[PDB]
């Protein structure tokens, strides 16, 4: 799940 | 500890009238569907290499039979018999399955995590043997853990059944006005009983949680339907369900 | 229950919604090449509203506190019913139509004409209609969009008792704001919950559609949206 | 078309 992970972080 | 009007009183009196006459005690009848031996002798599962078919023919037998009682149940209803056929059908196709689980859970043993239907005791690998994908059974079993844990007095159980049933949003419904208000009606009749909790061994937001479950039961209705087709010929064995899931 | 501030909720809702609410009409969608093809527009709108869904989640009391994987779980299996109820509420300000996040109204006619009438009508009669005939404010919406977020029963949840903790807190705040703000109607808190089973079914049916345009449909699906759907 | 259900919901 590339996209989902990045968002929940930044 | 709230009231239950003169109407709400009779509502519960007729739900059980038809429930005790058709469901509830139907679990002690499962034994007459040529139940495999290992069910009686719960001290061990189906032999690693035994034939499965004897069991499956029992499964589809009590399933088709259960759905039959659910129907016998809805006919002992003035209001349901009062709905046009095209809707009774849409309400059965939409509720029927959900309604069975609801009743079923009353036999569920919290400790063992098994269904004790009289002398028989069904476990989670039985369903697995019958072919049901793992997750479905995992999901489906959590549901009952959750539901049984709430501890719902018999009446607290029947109402919920009614609520699953009288859902206006079901596809095919034609008098969505009547059903929408029958739904509005049931919902309320139960919210009253919940507050009138003599012993408070249960939750505060019981109702609020139960809806989560009526919602989960929807997920369930749909997931089961996919199961009995993804399973070779099984669908064919219980033509009644086949229509409930059509 | 002061721990879950309704003001953070409504503030999170208010943070989400656009600042420029303009709307155009979508053609009857008979060709996947028109700038207004119905099917295609909803997928363009769901990709978009999926991004903003993340932030709306964040801005919800305590969601950032949760483990990084329990966040993804609750989202992965919720984004659907989330985005749905969002636009359902949003579209109360028009009749027989659906207002998109891309700033595009979608008539009931362009629906049937594009094959997806049945589900459209179910949204209208089950969510939108229902909300309107009950004046549910953006704060009440928020509590519901939140309760969906807090589905303890998710599969793979590292802590199903912890997530069920949050949902009982909102259960409190919500029944509070209701019996508070709307005293005349007591059982208003529950009226609001009645729409949950419906949102589920509606959520499920909506999925199938989405799977269908992927599998079959030439219908161009995009990134964020694509990733959210992965079930045989 | 929904043969058995029709059948079933007929009468007692
Ligand atoms: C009403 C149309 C129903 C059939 C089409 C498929 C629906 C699934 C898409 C999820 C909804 C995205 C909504 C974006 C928004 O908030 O504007």
């Amino acid at each position: 799940h590339k996209i989902l992970h990045r968002l929940l972080q930044e | 500890p709230v009231q239950l009007s003169k109407e709400q009183e009779e509502l519960i009196r007729t739900l059980l009238g038809a429930h005790t006459r058709h469901m509830g005690t139907m679990f002690e009848q499962f034994v007459q569907f040529r139940p495999p031996a290992h069910l009686f002798i719960h001290h061990q599962p189906l032999p690693t290499l035994a034939p499965v078919l004897p069991l499956v023919t029992h499964f589809a037998d009590i399933n088709t039979f259960m759905v039959l009682q659910v129907i016998k149940f809805t006919k002992d209803l003035p209001v349901f018999r009062s709905l046009p056929i095209e809707d009774q059908i849409s309400l059965l196709k939409g509720a029927a399955v959900e309604i069975c689980h609801i009743v079923l859970n009353t036999t569920f043993c919290l400790q063992t995590q098994n269904f004790l239907c009289g002398p028989l005791r069904y476990t989670i690998e039985d369903g697995a043997r019958v072919g049901f994908q793992v997750e479905f059974l995992e999901l489906l079993f959590h549901f009952h853990g959750t539901l049984r844990k709430l501890q719902l007095q018999e009446p607290e159980y029947v109402l919920l059944a009614a609520m699953a049933l009288f859902s206006p949003d079901r596809p095919g419904v034609t008098q969505r006005d009547e059903i929408d208000q029958l739904q509005e009606e049931m919902a309320l009749t139960l919210q009253s009983y919940i507050k009138g909790q003599q012993r408070r061994p249960r939750d505060r937001f019981l109702y609020a949680k139960l809806l989560g479950l009526l919602a989960e039961l929807r997920s369930i209705n749909e997931a089961y339907g996919y199961q009995i087709q993804h399973i070779q010929g099984l669908s064919a064995m219980m033509p009644l369900l086949q229509e409930i899931c059509s | 229950n002061e721990d879950m501030p309704v003001e953070r909720i409504l503030e999170a809702e208010l943070a989400v919604e656009p600042k420029t609410e303009t709307y155009v009409e979508a053609n009857m969608g008979l060709n996947p090449s028109s700038p207004n093809d119905p099917v295609t527009n909803i997928c363009q709108a769901a990709d978009k509203q999926l991004f903003t869904l993340v932030e709306w989640a964040k801005r919800i009391p305590h969601f950032s506190e949760l483990p990084l994987d329990d966040q993804v779980i609750l989202l992965r299996a919720g984004w659907n019913e989330l985005l749905i109820a969002s636009f359902s509420h949003r579209s109360i300000a028009v009749k027989d139509g659906i207002l998109l996040a891309t700033g595009l109204h979608v008539h009931r006619n362009s629906a049937h004409s594009a094959g997806v009438g049945a589900i459209f009508d179910r949204v209208l009669t089950e969510l939108v209609s229902k909300m309107r005939d009950m004046q549910m404010d953006k704060t009440e919406l928020g509590c519901l969009r939140a309760i969906v977020l807090f589905n303890p029963d998710s599969k793979g949840l590292s802590n199903p008792a912890e997530v069920e903790a949050l949902r009982e807190k909102v259960y409190a705040s919500l029944e509070a704001y209701c019996k508070h703000k709307y005293p005349e109607q007591p059982g208003r808190f529950a009226k609001l919950l009645l729409r949950l089973p419906a949102l589920r079914s509606i959520g499920l049916k909506c999925l199938e559609h989405l799977f269908f345009f992927k599998l079959i449909g030439d219908t161009p699906i995009d990134t964020f949206l694509m990733e959210m759907l992965e079930a045989p």
